[PDB]
């Protein structure tokens, strides 16, 4: 369980955007991945029909 | 183990970009120029990542 | 007429050999056009990252797909095959007997 903080947070700015930094690493790592999945799919589909 | 030959220290990841922003990432060892992530023992202590 | 027989014997089953090479020529070939699709579309990205404006952030963004892709292209090269044959994994010579 999370303290309650006794002092000012120093440079939260910093802090916050490591945060963002990493969440929209991780999104862009799903968009390249769906992209595969695509991909694969459409692999898949001729790999059938032939 | 490793024949790492150097001065061994315990140092914090500061990067900046060409924006001029700024971030901090977690604890790492530095030898010379040279860097490894690092872990925290519980007792205060400080682990190479492997 | 035992001769002639024997011919088209011969023929009729050369006819389902060079089926079976054509098969064989369409996989592959259906395996190298999505390999070129993946390759232009990275050609697209590795031009897009010309741009200096951008951050070493988004730098690294499309690093992530650059990397996706080429790793999906030797995923395909490594997982295609013809009845067993790694159409995609060695230089090969195949044998079709047509006469």
């Amino acid at each position: 369980l999370a303290e309650a903080a006794a002092t000012t947070t120093e440079n939260p700015l910093q802090k916050i955007d490591a945060a963002l930094a990493q969440v929209d690493t991780l999104r862009s790592d799903l968009g390249a991945v769906q992209n595969r999945f695509n991909s694969a799919i459409t692999n898949l589909g001729n790999t059938v029909n032939n | 183990a490793a024949g790492v030959t150097g001065t061994a220290s315990v140092v914090k990841m500061s990067y900046t970009d060409n924006n001029g922003k700024t971030i901090d990432g977690g604890l790492a060892v530095k030898v010379g120029d040279d860097y490894y992530s690092a872990t925290q023992n519980k007792d205060g202590s400080i682990s190479i990542n492997t | 007429a035992n001769r002639f027989t024997a011919n088209i014997k011969g023929l009729t089953q050369a006819s389902r050999n060079a089926n079976d090479g054509i098969s064989i020529a369409q996989t592959t070939e259906g395996a190298l056009n999505e390999i070129n699709n993946n390759l232009q579309r990275v050609r697209e990205l590795a031009v897009q990252s010309a741009n200096s404006t951008n951050s070493q952030s988004d730098l690294d963004s499309i690093q992530a797909e650059i990397t996706q892709r080429l790793n999906e292209i030797d995923r395909v090269s490594g997982q295609t095959q013809f009845n067993g044959v790694k159409v995609l994994a060695q230089d090969n010579t195949l044998t079709i007997q047509v006469g």
